[PDB]
């Protein structure tokens, strides 16, 4: 069985007759390792779970990551920082980090004070391009 | 030439008429892939390269895309998008002789499969074994070119195939090398069907501003219709306009 | 393996001019050198380049060279320089480089 | 025949950054106005390139030495020169670039252009001796020190220079990328004058097709031929070669990558994108468009590329009894076959076909080609 | 003064081999390459041997290549040329010389040793 992702350790039990496991049955979640016989289950190495808030191109090129439904100290993990190129590690932490109930949003800088909504992120989050000149949320 | 350093022969700037080769050869095996056979004649092909050796005939069947053996391994690997001809004859008349002929080498050992269109003519000691070979031959290694062996009084599955691997390119570049097909005149702003170097269509031409590249042919922006061919016997380029006005 | 042709010998009287010519195929593409053996002595440059001097050695000994052939003149034959003069050219054409050399003149003042 | 130069005391490495630079055109078919994209081997945008000027002077004496590494050919290469007197000429394709394997030479003289593909026996410091004429001095004789020795030729081409006569601060930037793809070497370039930007410059030129050579041969490691108008019999003290090596080279290793071209109303390509660079360039290429709206959009994953596999198979030692399969002395009738169990085995068919020849060998539901990359659960003969 | 002086020069039998050690003194000998030039009595000058500034590179004339080698000691600033099997041909005033040109096609002899006469006595 051929593939590309990502493997954790499952806490799952297999019959003695079963080798492969398919919840979803369009897509093998867990497998038995045949060597060592613990069983390790497979999650898909692309995370497209992420939302990119900009402006425009003509206003300015810098932009937002909201990635979503993960925790803010996970993102690392999740995108598989060490393995992207070193433009997209700016993105993967920084000081510029704030975590939503929508999810974790990094390349915005968060403000204690309220404005109307503009770009909507979610949960109550929002996000704008004003100032030197920097994307808020 | 063999099947381990095959021959790669260019064909360009000519007709591509192959029905005369009706009379002489009776070829036991002709495979088109990419391409049928019955509109091989009304075509033009940008390059075209003959790769012709002789093989077995139990290892005809592995001068396919896809196939795996000795030759698909070892010796000649055809692509997976393969577009091209291969063409078969028996020739024990020819290659054979009484008492064996030896002259013909193939490859039994190589450490990693070939990759298409790769010959390796290298003739290195093959360690099968754990122990280095050192250059010598002896137990558990093996020299990796032997002889075919042919006889007349062989089997047909062990009698001499010659094979011409005809590799074209379609409908991409500037065409040197065209079909029987005879040529007519271009009338230019009216609905016609068209055949320009092999592109058979139907529609409207009209004179074009735009200017192609010395190797650039056809035109699409979209990527889905060719707008713009550039005609091959005089050098301006026509835009081709769909012949149904549906817009009514 | 081309070889330059260097006459056998020359005589000039004192006070004079004494050019010498040595002609190859390959000296109209190649430089050339001339070396001084005097009689007992080693061999010591004298023009190289075809044209250029090196310091020490007396400006009557000038050099230049016509296509095929290249010349060595003196201007002013002095006792002094009755000696043996050499042609020197190299030819790349083998592997590796050669150097070739002349007869020899036997220039007598 | 070859002349042995010094030893190149491996000199640490040294980077720097090739901004945007290696993009070729992936197809002939002419595009205008159009934005395609390509997903093909390509040099990844802002990446650390390896610059190594054609001589070094590095020693406390003074000493000048070629820095002629042998490099890696890892799925490609971007070989990008800024010199102003030829002292680069050319290269080498190769394995083991001896006389076991065949090789590529690509060596450019004053007037035309030599590709070989033979069994050429290199030496360890392949250059060419460059020595000018005594009275012209309009071109430069070549004398070829490349190669000991040269058999089994199968491939020649001549045709105009790779290379521009470059006969004093005008350097140009030659740019070629090399692929080996499918037995064809496929070679692209573009020339463009430079101007006091002493590494490689910022900007886009996009590299057009050169020649595609139908080599078929297996290429991993290249090195560069450089020229040396200098002399190895008598080193001068300085300025007996060409300035202590402004001249330099860079070499780019190109990656599996997603590029959205933008072709212009005259054909040409005249902007890309990389899909894995940067967040703004995801979205670029999700939308397909080069300038974004205000607001938030949904990106499709194109950052994460894997670059190592592995394999687990059960621990199996045995080889399969398929001498007991096919080589048996009798075999059972039709209409009673004989139908045997095969497990606890490994299935290899490439001993198979050392004594054996099949005249039928059709495979149902599965490649024969995947056959190897497979575990079965039973098997029956 | 960029002198040359060689020594080791004497008559021999055919068939013996003899080694000629040309000193060097008054220069850099590392930097510069050097050859031998022997000139037979009563004919021209010819050339035999090369070696490289480091020593690494050496040819011979085809009259005698492999029957002399050429090596150089950067250490001692001495040159030498070490013969084996002479034959007749090979009587000669040897000359060491220093290369003296910085250009690849082309090279000449600035400077030249005294020499050393080797006879071969039949
Ligand atoms: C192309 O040549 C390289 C030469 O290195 C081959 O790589 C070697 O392949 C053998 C066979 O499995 C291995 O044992 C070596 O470890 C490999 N060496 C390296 C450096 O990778 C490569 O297999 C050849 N390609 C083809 C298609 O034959
Ligand atoms: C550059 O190299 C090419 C090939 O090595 C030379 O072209 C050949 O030169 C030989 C003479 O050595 C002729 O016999 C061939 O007919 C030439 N072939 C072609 C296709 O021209 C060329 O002369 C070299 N140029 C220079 C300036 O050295
Ligand atoms: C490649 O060149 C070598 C040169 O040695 C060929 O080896 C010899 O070729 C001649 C002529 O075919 C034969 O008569 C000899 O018996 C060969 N000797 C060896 C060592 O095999 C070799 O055949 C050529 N062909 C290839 C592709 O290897
Ligand atoms: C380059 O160096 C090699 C190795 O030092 C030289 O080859 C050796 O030459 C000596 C003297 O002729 C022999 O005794 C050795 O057997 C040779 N060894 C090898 C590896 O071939 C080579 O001649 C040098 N190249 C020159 C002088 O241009
Ligand atoms: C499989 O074999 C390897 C190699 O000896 C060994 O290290 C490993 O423990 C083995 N695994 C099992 C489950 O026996
Ligand atoms: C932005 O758009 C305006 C027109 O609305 C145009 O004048 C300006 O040049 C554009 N700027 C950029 C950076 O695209
Ligand atoms: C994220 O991790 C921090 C680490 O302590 C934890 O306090 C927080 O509750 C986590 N958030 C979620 C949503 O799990
Ligand atoms: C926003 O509120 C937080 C609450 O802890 C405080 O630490 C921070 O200084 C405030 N920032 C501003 C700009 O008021
Ligand atoms: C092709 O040949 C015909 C017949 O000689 C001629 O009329 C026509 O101009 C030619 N086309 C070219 C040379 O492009
Ligand atoms: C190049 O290497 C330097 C030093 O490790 C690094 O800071 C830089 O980000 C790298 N550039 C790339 C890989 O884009
Ligand atoms: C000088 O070189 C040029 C260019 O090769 C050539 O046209 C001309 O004939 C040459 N002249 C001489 C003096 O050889
Ligand atoms: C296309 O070529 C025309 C030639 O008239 C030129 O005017 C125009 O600037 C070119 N367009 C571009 C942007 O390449
Ligand atoms: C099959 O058996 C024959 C007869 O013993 C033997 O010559 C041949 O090598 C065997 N082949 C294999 C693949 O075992």
């Amino acid at each position: 069985l051929t593939g590309t992702g990502v493997l954790t350790e499952s806490n799952k039990k297999f019959l003695p007759f079963q080798q492969f496991g398919r919840d979803i049955a369009d897509t093998t979640d867990a497998v038995r390792d045949p060597q060592t016989l613990e069983i390790l289950d497979i999650t898909p190495c692309s995370f497209g779970g992420v939302s990119v808030i900009t402006p425009g191109t003509n206003t300015s090129n810098q932009v937002a990551v909201l990635y979503q439904d993960v925790n803010c100290t996970e993102v690392p993990v999740a995108i598989h920082a060490d393995q992207l190129t070193p433009t997209w590690r700016v993105y993967s932490t920084g000081s510029n980090v704030f975590q939503t109930r929508a999810g974790c949003l990094i390349g915005a800088e968060h403000v204690n004070n309220s404005y109307e909504c503009d770009i909507p992120i979610g949960a109550g989050i929002c996000a704008s391009y004003q100032t030197s000149q920097s994307i808020i949320a | 030439a063999s099947v381990y350093a095959w021959n790669r022969k260019r064909i360009s700037n000519c007709v591509a008429d192959y029905s005369v080769l009706y009379n002489s050869a009776s070829f036991s095996t002709f495979k088109c892939y990419g391409v049928s056979p019955t509109k091989l004649n009304d075509l033009c092909f940008t390059n075209v390269y003959a790769d012709s050796f002789v093989i077995r005939g139990d290892e005809v069947r592995q001068i396919a895309p896809g196939q795996t053996g000795k030759i698909a391994d070892y010796n000649y690997k055809l692509p997976d998008d393969f577009t091209g001809c291969v063409i078969a004859w028996n020739s024990n008349n020819l290659d054979s002789k009484v008492g064996g002929n030896y002259n013909y080498l193939y490859r039994l050992f190589r450490k990693s499969n070939l990759k298409p269109f790769e010959r390796d003519i290298s003739t290195e000691i093959y360690q099968a074994g754990s122990t280095p070979c050192n250059g010598v031959e002896g137990f558990n290694c093996y020299f990796p070119l032997q002889s075919y062996g042919f006889q007349p009084t062989n089997g047909v599955g062990y009698q001499p195939y010659r094979v011409v691997v005809l590799s074209f390119e379609l409908l991409h570049a500037p065409a040197t090398v065209c079909g029987p097909k005879k040529s007519t005149n271009l009338v230019k702003n009216k609905c016609v069907n068209f055949n320009f170097n092999g592109l058979t269509g139907t529609g409207v031409l009209t004179e074009s501003n735009k200017k192609f590249l010395p190797f650039q042919q056809f035109g699409r922006d979209i990527a889905d219709t060719t707008d713009a061919v550039r005609d091959p016997q005089t050098l301006e380029i026509l835009d081709i306009t769909p012949c149904s006005f549906g817009g009514v | 393996s081309y070889e330059l042709t260097q006459p056998p010998s020359v005589s000039v009287s004192p006070g004079q001019t004494a050019r010498i010519t040595c002609s190859a195929d390959a000296l109209a593409k190649q430089y050339a050198y001339w070396y001084q053996q005097k009689p007992g002595q080693a061999p010591v440059l004298v023009i190289y380049k075809d044209s250029e001097r090196p310091s020490g050695i007396p400006e009557r000994f000038s050099g230049s060279s016509s296509g095929t052939t290249v010349t060595l003149t003196i201007s002013g034959v002095q006792a002094e320089d009755e000696a043996d003069y050499y042609c020197q050219s190299t030819d790349n054409s083998g592997t590796y480089p050669n150097w070739v050399f002349g007869g020899g003149t036997k220039l007598t003042v | 025949q070859c002349v042995n130069l010094t030893t190149r005391t491996q000199l640490p490495p040294a980077y720097t950054n090739s901004f945007t630079r290696g993009v070729y055109y992936p197809d002939k078919v002419f595009r205008s106005s159009v934005l395609h994209s390509t997903q093909d081997l390509f040099l990844p945008f802002f990446s650390n390139v390896t610059w190594f000027h054609a001589i070094h002077v590095s020693g406390t004496n003074g000493t000048k030495r070629f820095d002629n590494p042998v490099l890696p050919f890892n799925d490609g290469v971007y070989f990008a020169s800024t010199e102003k007197s030829n002292i680069i000429r050319g290269w080498i394709f190769g394995t083991t670039l001896d006389s076991k394997t065949q090789s590529l030479l690509i060596v450019n003289n004053a007037t035309n252009v030599v590709i070989k593909v033979c069994e050429f026996q290199f030496c360890n410091d392949p250059f060419l001796g460059v020595y000018y004429h005594k009275n012209n001095k309009s071109w430069m004789e070549s004398e070829f020190r490349v190669y000991s020795s040269a058999n089994n030729c199968t491939f020649e081409y001549v045709s105009q220079p790779f290379l521009m006569d470059l006969e004093g601060n005008f350097k140009n930037l030659r740019e070629f990328v090399f692929k080996n793809i499918d037995g064809y070497f496929k070679i692209y370039s573009k020339h463009t004058p430079i101007n006091l930007v002493r590494d490689l410059p910022q900007g886009f030129s996009a590299l057009e097709p050169l020649v595609d050579l139908p080599i078929g041969i297996n290429i991993t490691r290249f090195q560069t031929l450089l020229a040396l108008h200098r002399s190895y019999l008598t080193p001068g003290d300085s300025s007996s070669g060409w300035t202590a090596g402004a001249a330099a080279y860079y070499v780019g290793y190109l990656q599996p990558r997603t590029f959205l071209l933008k072709y212009n109303e005259n054909g040409t390509i005249t902007d890309a994108v990389d899909c894995a660079l940067d967040p703004l360039s995801e979205t670029k290429c999700t939308l397909k468009s080069f300038t974004v709206e205000k607001g938030i959009y949904q990106t499709s994953n194109f950052r994460v590329q894997p670059t190592e596999s592995i394999v687990r198979f059960p621990n199996i030692t045995n080889l399969c009894p398929f001498g007991e399969v096919f080589n048996a002395t009798r075999f059972a009738s039709v209409y009673a076959w004989n139908r045997k169990r095969i497990s606890n085995c490994v299935a290899d068919y490439s001993v198979l076909y050392n004594s054996a020849s099949f005249s039928t060998f059709k495979c149902y539901g599965v490649s024969p080609t995947k056959l190897n990359d497979l575990c079965f659960t039973n098997v029956y003969a | 003064q960029v002198q040359l002086v060689e020594s080791g020069g004497g008559v021999v039998q055919p068939g013996r081999s003899l080694r000629l050690s040309c000193a060097a003194s008054g220069f850099t000998f590392s930097s510069y390459g050097m050859h031998w030039v022997r000139q037979a009595p009563g004919k021209g000058l010819e050339w035999v041997a090369v070696i490289s500034y480091d020593g690494s590179n050496k040819h011979y004339a085809d009259s005698v290549k492999g029957r002399f080698t050429i090596s150089r000691d950067n250490s001692k600033n001495t040159l030498y040329l070490q013969m084996n099997s002479l034959r007749a041909e090979d009587t000669a005033v040897y000359y060491c010389a220093k290369d003296s040109g910085y250009n690849y096609g082309y090279s000449w002899f600035d400077p030249w040793g005294q020499g050393t006469l080797v006879t071969v006595s039949s």
